């Protein structure tokens, strides 16, 4: 939504522009447009759900 | 000078111009087309303009 | 979330 996606050798995250401040990807700030296969560069990872964690 | 990727940085002048940049991934070949041809024609119009 | 309990 905001910022670009960072990896420091070994995770990925999620961070503003002008100032690093690491975040978990997770569905709340990121958005999702079409399937992966025409976007270069593409990369895979988890992106968690909130809805999980909470098991009602 | 911190160095970017430049789609990285279309991308965000896109968001300054109000579209998404899921656009711009997924339009990413026509665009460079475009451009190329945009730059090629400028040197015809400055040499065929008196 | 918590109100609804789904
Ligand atoms: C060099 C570096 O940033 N390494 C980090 C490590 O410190 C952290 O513990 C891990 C996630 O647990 O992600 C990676
Ligand atoms: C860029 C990348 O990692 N692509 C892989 C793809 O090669 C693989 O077939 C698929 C199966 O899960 O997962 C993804």
């Amino acid at each position: 939504r905001e910022g670009v996606f960072v990896s420091n050798g070994t995770h990925w995250f999620v961070t503003q522009r002008n100032f690093y401040e690491p975040q978990i990807i997770t569905t709340d700030n990121t958005f999702v447009s079409g399937n992966c296969d025409v976007v270069i560069g593409i990369v895979n990872n988890t992106v968690y759900d909130p809805l999980q964690p909470e098991l009602d | 000078a911190l160095q970017i990727p430049f789609p990285m940085q279309m991308a965000y002048r896109f968001n300054g111009i109000g579209v998404t940049q899921n656009v711009l991934y997924e339009n990413q070949k026509l665009i460079a087309n475009q451009f190329n041809s945009a730059i090629g024609k400028i040197q015809d119009s400055l040499s065929s303009t008196p």
